């Protein structure tokens, strides 16, 4: 069994800030890396950023540089994603995407991939 | 006899600089008398472990050749320095013999390492092939490669840089301030 | 300026039950290391690994899907899709930063 489990529904008033987690079992989760998609209703994909595990260092494309914070925690093998002032476009599902790796390597694709958790601004 | 000609000690654990962890420094030490009562007995060390021989045996027997290495790691990896441990330090940096016969050394450096708005200068080493062999060491920065894919001399997706820096800062917590640890062996043929 | 768009040809696509299909995702320069993928996706539902290197095929993926492709062109095929073959596909590059994806592209059941 491997799984990326995340948090669920988040509801903010606009002009606020909101934060989003995913949970990872079953691979070694020091190894391998993450990266974070965004959905909206009937709008495609948006790719903003990737993060490696061992390592925390961090990428964001530039229309989202300024307002996602990536950070992971190890102990817990927690992934977090902070986006700050709100804007009525941010009502959107978010995505986590991840491989799946042994401690010598990992499968050079992603496959673990998340259920998507539903941010709304009211 | 008159007693003269001691060992150099004082110049490995009183230096300007200390080398890194991934290449950790070593130097021989023959021909010359010892005092381990004097390191054993210092009221400025923090762990003194000492495998094979009691610290007064160390006073008692005697060796041929002795080998001296150090380096810097942070708190919680000073357990690592040990015969049959496991830890990414263990693993991939230094690794000691499961017969290990001699000392281990190491003492808090907060105030000497831990300068004012974070330092670099010290490094680790994150991924490696194959778990390292007792006292082998490496040195090549060649770009980690995970996957069957080949790696061009350019970071990327499955291309990774093997070392990585400590963020040592004089306000972190009680376990990330810095150790400064020393390994003794003594080996008689 | 972008580094990297994609493009998918085809439109609105509608077949017969098991009636051969072709899609093409091509783009402006050539992926280091050729780094593209595909995805499926399906309403209410999160999207799932197809083919990596654009010829690796995945886990539980059977033997009707196959794809091809180098440089500037790829693309993919299927001979005999099933009625659960038929959602929305998504074709996505991870070479150089910043990975992106495709405008995606519907297949529907004649
Ligand atoms: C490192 O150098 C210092 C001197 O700069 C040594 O400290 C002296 O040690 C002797 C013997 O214990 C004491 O009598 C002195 O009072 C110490 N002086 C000071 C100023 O502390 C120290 O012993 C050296 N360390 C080693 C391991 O050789």
């Amino acid at each position: 069994q491997m799984q990326l489990e995340q948090s669920g529904p988040e509801v903010k008033k606009p002009g606020t800030s909101v934060k989003v987690s995913c949970k990872a079992s079953g691979f070694t989760f020091s190894s391998a890396a993450v990266q974070w998609v965004r959905q909206a209703r009937g709008q495609r994909l948006e790719w903003m950023g990737w993060i490696v595990v061992g390592s925390g260092n961090a990428n964001y494309a530039q229309k989202f540089q300024e307002r996602v914070t990536i950070t992971r925690d190890m102990s817990t093998s927690i992934a977090y994603m902070e986006l700050s002032s709100l804007r009525s476009e941010d009502t959107a599902v978010y995505y986590c995407a991840a491989p799946h790796c042994n401690r010598t390597s990992c499968l050079d694709g992603f496959d673990i991939w998340g259920q998507g958790t539903m941010v709304t601004v009211s | 006899p008159n007693i003269t000609n001691l060992c150099p000690f004082g110049e490995v654990f009183n230096a300007t600089r200390f080398a890194s962890v991934y290449a950790w420094n070593r130097k021989r030490i023959s021909n010359c008398v010892a005092d381990y009562s004097v390191l054993y007995n210092s009221a400025s060390f923090s762990t003194f472990k000492c495998y094979g021989v009691s610290p007064t045996k160390l006073n008692d027997l005697c060796f041929t050749n002795v080998y001296a290495d150090s380096f810097v790691i942070r708190g919680d990896e000073v357990r690592q320095i040990a015969p049959g441990q496991t830890g990414k330090i263990a693993d991939y940096n230094y690794k000691l013999p499961d017969d290990f016969t001699g000392c281990v050394i190491a003492w808090n450096s907060n105030n000497l390492d831990s300068k004012v708005g974070g330092n670099y200068n010290y490094l680790y080493r994150l991924f490696r092939k194959s778990n390292l062999k007792p006292f082998e060491r490496d040195i090549s920065t060649e770009i980690y490669q995970a996957g069957s894919t080949p790696c061009n001399g350019v970071e990327g997706f499955n291309c990774y840089f093997p070392l990585q820096s400590y963020g040592f800062q004089p306000t972190n917590g009680v376990g990330y301030q810095p150790y400064r640890v020393v390994v003794l062996s003594f080996e008689l043929l | 300026a972008s580094e990297i768009v994609l493009t998918q040809s085809p439109g609105t696509l509608s077949l017969s039950p098991g009636e051969r299909a072709t899609l093409s995702c091509r783009a402006s320069q050539s992926v280091s290391r050729n780094y593209l993928a595909w995805y499926q996706q399906k309403p209410g539902q999160a999207p799932r690994l197809l083919i990596y290197g654009a010829s690796s095929r995945a886990t539980g993926i059977p033997d009707r899907f196959s794809g091809s492709g180098s440089g500037t062109d790829f693309t993919l095929n299927i001979s005999r899709l099933e009625p659960e073959d038929f959602a929305v596909y998504y074709c996505q590059q991870y070479g150089s930063s910043p990975w992106t994806f495709g405008q995606g592209t519907k297949v529907d059941i004649k």
